[PDB]
């Protein structure tokens, strides 16, 4: 009968169960994201946006719903921090119960289609063989889409009717959902220009339109419609897995990289901006504008928000991971309760020494501190006997400036062998290890896990596009080839043109 | 070691002291190896791509093969006709014999060198 | 079971063949030979000669570590030399 | 009997070389792909980028020349000729590593028009395409492996090389920084390649050894005419061979055709997805059960602890010269080193 | 050793979902013939 | 528990290759 | 004790280890290429402490 | 309104039994390392 | 410069010498 | 009646013609000192 | 304005012109002086 | 075959199916906009990648304000 | 809540495998 690979190949000829099928997929997909937002609730944390924002503890959908503007809960808290605001229907709670509401309905209409299959709509009037007018459909779906997609930016995005995106600084301090104005100039090309999002979709959506109307009533040149074979409709899903692979590497890519649509204060941080010490930058440039006004040292660094601290700190950048450690990245480093202060280490000639930062490469990293010139000055030694460099022997101090430890300093070696250790990660933090029962080994965050997700399906998808694609362009031959082939055909030089039998000598 | 990671050490550690991978012995395995599955790959896409047609879309193609029956369940001219055309004529056989020859003989050889 | 073309095996072992050939092998060994020894290949591809991988007092690499001055960092280098 | 049918028509024509519609995406690229690589390792050198010699030219043999990424600083620069690095300097361009994305570039193009070729010359020669399936591992893994995966780390200096020993020294470097041995893809790939190259040697044995005799000479290779309709080894005895050697043998010759197929390739696919990961640093380098226990109980020691040092001790010696653009300075106490080595 | 909890219930779901079901689709042909 | 899991998964590794020599599908010619 | 030094390496399912890290572990470098039999080991304890399991394998 | 004559019946042999039961008796054999890590 | 001539002169030479042998062949 | 110019003859040629050069080129170089 | 890296942007955009033009121009002529024959 | 009332007004939509336009028809055009496509991804592709550089597009974080 | 971890697998397996069962048998009803 058929083999087990090919059991759905029974819809290929009937629409109508067809329908049935995508209605229940459908349901499926919707079931999920309302049964994983539910689940994300009942364990979602609301209430440290600093240091435990929703990206910490390895939330998927929330990002996205917070993304076009539902950020609050029936339940009184809002992801901004904000309490006793009022969400209305549209609170993530209700979100959830909206998908799993369509997902039943969606699966009671899959029912009908599937018990009333031979519907005469789907019969093809002049023959009665059941067909499918794919070009038409592609005009009216196009069109579809166009409509949605200009509605999109138009109303939804500008808050003209609706809440608009999310939207932030360049270091992730203060977001929220705003109405975004469309960037019709050249930067709406910037991938991290949140106007570009609502220009393109505008934009698109009326191409989308037009396009969709020319599908519409424009038939395909005959020269198309037999090389692509469009009365096929697996032709279709070879286009389609390549439109959709296409697209997967590209939101691959943009999660990975970062752009105004994947911001760090729903995803976190990206691995890029630890290797430019992009927060880094930031805080000292803050820090010496506090200190040319007259501020002093403890001063300066009391003024850091810890939340920009944070974001200084190799834990949290998605490049760190590894791919069976699971979970939330709260399960590896704890729970950071607080920023501990900033280290500053000293030699015993009252010099300023710098710790050598871990690089994304590294799983280890020695203890290596140097001057500001970059020569190597302190370190913790593997083998002691030849040591030149220890802690010991250079009288290495450390003091900490704003934070918990602020105005502190500590001079016994192992104490101060024991922050230098913290660091090689960027900045110190005070971690709750206990109450998730932490292991102490460093977690990727959604950003990693989506990029790798949708990379690999990508990939995957390709693969189908091929298989498909050979199945609709080779269809005459799947069953085998032609037991009558003769080798005149395939041998050299019967023919002036492969495979064409006019041209015969 | 009778392990997988204990093949792993001893993997490494010979890496150290012999430096394997610039040893050509052991680049012939790779070619060996590579270049079975390689080949592998290719007898069985051949084959598969000129098998005769004898069963319908329902039914998978390997019930076209009946054990024991006499006749060959693919056409090798065919075969030959595609590859000789991918390549050019001459690097393509259209012996069965020096081509399963040929299969036997690329990765036992290498694997011996490797050995 | 040709396709048209002049046999290999027929061409090699021909006068005519051998009569082109015997000039225009030799012709590019002795050009490709040229190449290299008028130094004209280093200056092309920017390969360093034995004598201009350092400076005579400096043990570090030449690194190119700017993007968009990269080509102003090498040429930069190459003072280092002259 | 527009032009577009013309040239249809002589693309189409059966020469020694089969060109092609495919052929003008294939032939180009393959020979540009090719032609850099023979350029650059025989001219071209890696100092401004790696601190290496790697051409003929300064020194190198065949094991040691290599087209070489490009320097860190150039993140994931497509590193056009015409672009704002090079500014339309040859020269310079290959001092600042052009040649490894136009080859990588080129090479992928390529690629893919040697699979359109595949599929074109099977339309035309009326078989199925099999061939061009089987083609998608190679291009899963070049494509994981030179493109996917630098473009997850911070520049395309972290690619392979474009070399023998440059190649070598990519396995070496998976080892230590991402434990890549330890990972379940590789694990399928392996046995996928080994696979392979095991049903190659003994598909092609056992028919070499259950041929029929059809000649009489002590050379049975002569006794096999390409046209004949009769198998020339005999799959039933093959079949009781197996069986009462091994256990289970094949009984199908389209089974065993197709399973040839389908090892390798599916390897290859396995290997590419362990890859992608690799790409983001998600590894599987640990075991977190194993650094628990070893990490409160100094007497616990495993092979997986064992090669764990082994890793650590190749990033620390390698790491200041494969990575020169990180001015990584290990003084001689803060190296790993076991007693007396 | 501290193994993950899960690791057990993913195990026996890996096995067992898959495996059964083979055998369903396989116990069915069986009595078709 | 781990243990456990492991051996049974090899046990019925085993199980099965005795099933798949002595219970096979008998070949038959044609 | 693969190399001879006192160091035990534990290479069974019960001793800690999974599939990946599991091993039959090489026997003792104080062995050196010497026979090692189980007959030749005073106890079936030493035997096991040694690595004989190898070479009988 | 008739019986969906696209239906069709389903067949698994008994060799592709042995042969996906290995595969995925050997496919647990190795990740379930990897699950209880 | 000039070692651009030397490096072409035995080029242009060969592919004179060719010319030269191969032109009655050809324009046939 | 052969012709003499063909795709096969170009085909060839791009790829003969630089690696005679090549070669030169490579033998050149056995003979550089530092 | 026009910026350098776009002037190479079209240099880029011509030169592959040029490329694809003059080798589809040359197909074409080869592809009409050497018919095949029906 | 079963007629239903959305099946009745939705039916001149799936009506058509076999109908093409002559020869190559509008084929000049389409290729036409995938030329045009092709070089507005490209810009696309080399501004992200830092190839093409804009005046007053800084492909930045620092370009959120 | 602190719950039996076992609780789980022994709940899953309690209705994975005698539901199995009874889908084997009744699947294999049908197909004759
Ligand atoms: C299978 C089919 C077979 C056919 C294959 C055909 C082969 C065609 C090859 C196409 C060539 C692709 C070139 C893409 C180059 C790239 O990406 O170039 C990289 C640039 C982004 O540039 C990088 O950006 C990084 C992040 O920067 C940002 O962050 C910094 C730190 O904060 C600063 O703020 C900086 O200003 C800001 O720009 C660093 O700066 C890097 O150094 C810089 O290179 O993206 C861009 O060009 C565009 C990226 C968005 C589009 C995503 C493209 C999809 C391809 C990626 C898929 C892999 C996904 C990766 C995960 C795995
Ligand atoms: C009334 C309809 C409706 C609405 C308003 C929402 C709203 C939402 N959904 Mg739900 N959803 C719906 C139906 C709906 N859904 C259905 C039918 C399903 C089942 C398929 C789901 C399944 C689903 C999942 C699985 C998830 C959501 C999620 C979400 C949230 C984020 C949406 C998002 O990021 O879009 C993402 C937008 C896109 C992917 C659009 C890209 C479309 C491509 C690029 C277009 C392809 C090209 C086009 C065809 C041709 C070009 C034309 C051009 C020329 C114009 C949001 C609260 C997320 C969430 O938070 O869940 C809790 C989530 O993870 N939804
Ligand atoms: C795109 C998909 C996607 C992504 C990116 C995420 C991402 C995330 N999820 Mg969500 N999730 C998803 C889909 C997704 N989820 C779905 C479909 C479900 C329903 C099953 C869930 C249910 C879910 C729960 C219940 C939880 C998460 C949690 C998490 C976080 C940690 C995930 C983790 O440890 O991964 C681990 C990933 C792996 C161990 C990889 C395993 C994949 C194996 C290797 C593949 C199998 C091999 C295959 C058989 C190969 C052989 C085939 C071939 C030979 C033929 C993270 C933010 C957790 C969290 O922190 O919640 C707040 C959590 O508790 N997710
Ligand atoms: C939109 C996506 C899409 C769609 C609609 C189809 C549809 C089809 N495919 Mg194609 N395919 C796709 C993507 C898609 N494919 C991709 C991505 C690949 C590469 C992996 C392939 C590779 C492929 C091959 C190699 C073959 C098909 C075949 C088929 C046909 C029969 C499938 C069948 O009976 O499966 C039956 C499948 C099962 C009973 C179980 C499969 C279970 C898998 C192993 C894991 C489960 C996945 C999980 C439950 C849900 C998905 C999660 C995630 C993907 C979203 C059918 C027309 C067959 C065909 O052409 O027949 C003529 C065939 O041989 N497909
Ligand atoms: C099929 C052949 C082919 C293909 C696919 C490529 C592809 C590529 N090459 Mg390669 N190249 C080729 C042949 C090819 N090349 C040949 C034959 C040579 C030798 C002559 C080279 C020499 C070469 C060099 C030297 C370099 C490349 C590079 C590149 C990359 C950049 C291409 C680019 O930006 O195009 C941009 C241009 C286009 C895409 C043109 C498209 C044409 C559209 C459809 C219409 C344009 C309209 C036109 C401009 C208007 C006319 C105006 C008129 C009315 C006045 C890319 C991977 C670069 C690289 O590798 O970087 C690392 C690089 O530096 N190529
Ligand atoms: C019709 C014509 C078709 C033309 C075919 C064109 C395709 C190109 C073929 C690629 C060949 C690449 C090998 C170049 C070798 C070379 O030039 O070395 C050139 C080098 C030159 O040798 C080095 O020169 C230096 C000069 O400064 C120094 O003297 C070095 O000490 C000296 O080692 O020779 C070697 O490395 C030793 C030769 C032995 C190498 C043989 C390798 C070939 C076999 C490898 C395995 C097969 C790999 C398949 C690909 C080949
Ligand atoms: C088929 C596959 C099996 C499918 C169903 C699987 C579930 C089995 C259903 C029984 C549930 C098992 C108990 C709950 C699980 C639990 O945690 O157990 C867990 C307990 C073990 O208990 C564990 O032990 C650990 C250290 O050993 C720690 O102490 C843990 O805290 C504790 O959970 O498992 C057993 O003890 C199994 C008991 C089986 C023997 C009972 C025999 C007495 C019953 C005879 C009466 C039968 C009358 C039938 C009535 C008609
Ligand atoms: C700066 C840009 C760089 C790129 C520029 C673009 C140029 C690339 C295109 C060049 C392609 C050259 C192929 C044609 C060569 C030629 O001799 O064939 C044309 C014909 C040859 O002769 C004939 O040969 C014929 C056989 S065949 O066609 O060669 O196979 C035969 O039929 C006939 O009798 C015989 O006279
Ligand atoms: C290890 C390899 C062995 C596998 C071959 C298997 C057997 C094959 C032959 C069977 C019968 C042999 C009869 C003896 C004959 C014999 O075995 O063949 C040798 C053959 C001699 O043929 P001639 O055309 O000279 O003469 C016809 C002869 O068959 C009559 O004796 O010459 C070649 O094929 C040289 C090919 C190099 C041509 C270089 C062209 C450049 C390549 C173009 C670019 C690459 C293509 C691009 C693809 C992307
Ligand atoms: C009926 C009805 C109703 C109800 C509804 C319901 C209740 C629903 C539900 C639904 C749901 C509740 C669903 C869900 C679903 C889920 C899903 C569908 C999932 C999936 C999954 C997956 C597929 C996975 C996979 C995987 C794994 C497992 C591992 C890892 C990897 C992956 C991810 C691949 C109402 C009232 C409305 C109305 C009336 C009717
Ligand atoms: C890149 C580039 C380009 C291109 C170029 C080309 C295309 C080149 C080519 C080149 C070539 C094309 C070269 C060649 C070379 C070769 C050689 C160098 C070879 C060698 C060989 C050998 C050495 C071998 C030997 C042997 C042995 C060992 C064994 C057996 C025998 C024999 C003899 C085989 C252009 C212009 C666009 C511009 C831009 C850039
Ligand atoms: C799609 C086909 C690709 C063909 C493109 C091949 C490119 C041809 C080489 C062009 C290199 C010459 C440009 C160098 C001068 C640029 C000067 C400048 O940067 O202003
Ligand atoms: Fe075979």
């Amino acid at each position: 009968g058929l083999p087990w690979y090919r059991v759905h190949t029974v819809l290929i000829n009937d629409p109508g169960r067809l329908i049935a099928a995508h209605l229940m997929h459908t349901a499926l997909v919707a079931g999920w994201a309302g049964s994983m937002a539910l689940y994300e609730l009942a364990t979602f944390d609301p209430s440290d946006p600093v240091l435990n924002p929703m990206w910490r503890q390895g939330m998927f959908v929330l990002p996205f719903m917070a993304r076009l503007g539902v950020t609050g809960s029936w339940s009184g808290w809002s992801i901004t921090g904000e309490t006793g605001i009022d969400p209305g229907f549209w609170s993530f709670e209700g979100v959830a119960l909206a998908h799993i509401v369509l997902s039943g309905l969606l699966f009671l209409a899959a029912c009908w289609h599937w018990v009333y299959w031979d519907l005469e709509l789907f019969r093809d009037p002049r023959t009665g063989e059941p067909a499918l007018d794919l070009p038409k459909m592609f005009g009216i779906h196009l069109f579809l889409a166009g409509l949605l997609c200009f509605g999109f930016g138009a109303f939804h995005l500008t808050g003209l009717f609706g809440p608009g995106m999310w939207v932030s600084d360049p270091y992730g301090l203060t977001g929220s959902v705003q109405p975004v104005a469309p960037e019709w100039g050249p930067d709406g090309f910037n991938p991290y220009n949140p106007g570009g999002v609502v220009a393109h979709h505008i934009a698109a959506g009326i191409v989308g339109i037009i396009a969709g109307l020319f599908h519409i009533l424009v038939r395909p040149p005959q020269r198309l419609y037999k090389a692509l074979r469009m009365g096929n409709i697996e032709t279709v899903l070879s286009s389609s897995i390549a439109a959709v692979f296409f697209a997967a590497f590209v939101v691959a890519g943009t999660m990975w990289y970062g752009s105004a649509t994947t911001p760090i204060e729903l995803f976190g941080p990206t691995r890029y901006q630890w290797d430019s010490s992009y927060f880094q930058q930031e805080i000292n440039r803050r820090v010496q504008a506090s200190l040319a006004s007259g501020a002093t040292l403890e001063e300066a660094w009391s003024a850091i928000p810890e939340k920009l601290a944070f974001y200084d700190y190799i834990g949290n950048n998605p490049a760190k991971g590894g791919l069976f450690r699971t979970g939330p990245m709260n399960k590896g480093d704890g729970i950071a309760q607080a920023w501990k202060g900033h280290a500053v280490f000293r030699n015993k000639e009252g010099e300023e020494l710098f710790v050598r930062r871990m690089p994304a490469f590294f799983e280890s990293f020695p203890v290596i501190l140097t001057d500001k010139n970059g020569v190597v000055k302190a370190d913790i030694p593997f083998r002691r006997a030849e040591s030149k460099y220890s802690f010991e022997q250079q009288g290495v101090t450390v003091s900490f400036y704003g934070g918990e430890l602020n105005g502190q300093t500590f001079t016994d070696p192992p104490t101060v062998k024991s922050y230098a250790r913290k660091a090689i990660f960027g900045e110190i933090f005070e971690f709750d290890t206990e109450t998730l029962n932490s292991d102490g080994i460093f977690r990727t965050s959604p950003r990693g896990w989506f990029t790798f997700a949708h990379a690999v399906f990508a990939l995957l998808f390709f693969f189908g596009h091929i298989w498909h694609g050979a199945r609709t362009l080779f269809r005459d031959v799947f069953s085998g080839i032609d037991p009558e082939l003769s080798p005149e055909q395939v041998e050299w030089g019967f023919y002036q043109k492969v495979g064409d039998v006019t041209t015969r000598r | 070691p009778l392990g997988i990671s204990g093949t792993f050490n001893f993997m490494i550690v010979f890496q150290a002291e012999h430096n394997i991978l610039m040893h050509p012995f052991h680049q012939l395995g790779v070619a060996g190896v590579f270049g079975g599955a390689l080949f592998c790959a290719m007898h069985g896409s051949l084959v598969t791509s000129s098998l005769i047609r004898e069963t319908t879309e329902t039914e998978s193609a390997n019930y076209g093969y009946k054990f024991g029956q006499e006749e060959e369940t693919y056409n090798i001219v065919a075969a030959h006709g595609y590859f000789g055309r991918l390549i050019f004529q001459y690097a393509s056989f259209n012996n069965s014999r020096s081509l399963h020859f040929f299969l036997a003989a690329w990765p036992v050889v290498g694997v011996w060198f490797t050995a | 079971g040709t396709t048209g073309e002049r046999p290999f095996s027929d061409i090699i072992t021909s006068v005519r063949y051998w009569v082109i050939h015997s000039i225009t092998i030799p012709a590019l060994f002795i050009a490709g030979w040229l190449f290299v020894s008028t130094g004209l290949a280093y200056d092309v591809f920017g390969t360093p000669r034995p004598d201009s991988y350092y400076a005579q007092e400096q043990r570090s690499i030449p690194l190119v570590t700017d993007r968009f001055e990269a080509k102003q960092q090498v040429e930069t280098f190459l003072e280092q030399l002259k | 009997r527009g032009w577009f049918d013309i040239l249809d028509d002589w693309l189409k024509r059966d020469r020694f070389v089969f060109v092609g519609w495919s052929g003008i995406l294939l032939f180009p690229c393959a020979y540009l792909a090719l032609g850099g690589w023979l350029t650059g390792t025989t001219f071209v050198t890696s100092w401004y980028t790696h601190g290496l010699a790697s051409s003929y030219l300064e020194g190198c043999n065949f094991l040691t020349v290599a087209v070489s990424t490009p320097a860190n600083s150039m993140g994931h620069s497509l590193l056009l000729l015409w672009g704002p690095e090079a500014q339309g300097d040859f020269t310079r361009w290959c001092q600042l590593g052009g040649l490894w994305t136009f080859i990588a570039l080129h090479g992928a193009f390529g690629l893919i028009g040697f699979m359109l070729r595949q599929f074109e010359i099977a339309r035309l020669v009326g078989v199925r395409p099999y061939n061009a399936i089987a083609f998608s591992a190679p291009i899963a893994v070049f494509v994981s492996v030179f493109l996917i995966y630098p473009l997850g780390q911070s520049s395309w200096f972290f690619a392979p090389s474009f070399g023998v020993a440059a190649i070598f020294r990519f396995l070496l470097f998976f080892q230590g920084f991402h434990n890549w041995t330890l990972n379940p893809f590789h694990m399928m790939g392996v046995a996928g390649v080994l696979g392979g190259a095991l049903l190659c040697a003994i598909h092609g044995a056992t028919v070499e050894n259950t041929l029929f005799q059809d000649g009489e000479g002590a050379s049975t290779f002569r006794a096999f005419n390409p046209t004949q309709a009769e198998e020339t080894y005999s799959m039933v005895t093959a079949n009781r061979f197996w069986s009462q050697i091994f256990g289970i043998a094949f009984s199908n010759k389209r089974w065993l055709h197709f399973f040839m197929l389908f090892v390798p390739v599916t390897g290859l696919w396995m290997s590419a997805i362990g890859v992608v990961g690799l790409a983001l640093n998600l590894r599987s380098y640990d075991f977190i059960s194993q650094e628990i226990r070893a990490a409160e109980d100094p007497e616990f020691e495993t092979f997986y602890t064992k090669n764990l040092l082994l890793n650590e001790g190749i990033r620390a010696w390698m790491a200041p010269q494969d990575q020169p653009h990180e001015n990584f300075v290990f003084p001689e106490e803060v190296l790993p080193r076991g007693n007396a080595l | 050793m501290e193994v993950n909890q899960l690791g057990l219930i993913a195990t026996a779901l890996f096995v067992l979902v898959p495996s059964v079901f083979l055998i369903i689709l396989y116990v069915q042909t069986e009595s078709q013939q | 528990m781990e243990t456990i899991t492991y051996v049974f998964i090899f046990a019925c590794i085993i199980a099965l290759f005795f099933f798949a020599i002595f219970f096979r599908e008998p070949p038959r010619i044609t | 004790d693969i190399d001879g030094i006192r160091e035990p390496v534990s290479g069974s399912l019960l001793y800690g280890n999974n599939i990946i890290t599991g091993a039959v572990v090489p026997s003792s470098n104080a062995i050196g290429l010497h026979f090692y039999p189980i007959w030749e080991a005073a106890s079936l304890d030493e035997w096991l402490y040694n690595g004989g399991p190898y070479q009988l394998i | 309104m008739e019986p969906n004559p696209n239906r069709q019946p389903v067949e698994l042999n008994r060799t592709s039994l042995y042969l996906g039961l290995l595969l995925i008796l050997v496919l647990a054999l190795l990740f379930s390392s990897y699950f209880f890590n | 410069d000039w070692r651009v001539l030397v490096v072409l002169l035995p080029v242009l030479l060969a592919a004179g010498w060719a010319v030269r042998n191969i032109l009655p062949y050809a324009v046939k | 009646s052969y012709p003499i110019f063909t795709v096969r003859w170009v085909a060839v040629h791009t790829l003969a013609v630089p690696t005679i050069f090549f070669l030169g080129a490579i033998a050149a170089m056995q003979f550089i000192q530092r | 304005t026009i910026t350098p890296s776009l002037k190479g942007f079209f240099i880029g955009l011509l030169s592959g012109a040029v490329v694809l033009g003059l080798t589809f121009a040359v197909l074409i002529a080869i592809s009409q002086i050497d018919k095949v024959q029906r | 075959a079963r007629r239903t009332w959305l099946g009745d007004i939705l039916r001149p939509l799936n009506s058509e199916y076999g109908k093409v336009a002559p020869g190559w028809g509008t084929t000049p055009l389409m290729a036409v906009f995938m030329g045009l496509f092709l070089v507005f991804l490209l810009i696309i592709l080399e501004i992200y990648n830092s190839t093409l550089i804009l005046d007053g597009v800084n492909v930045s974080w620092k370009a959120l304000g």
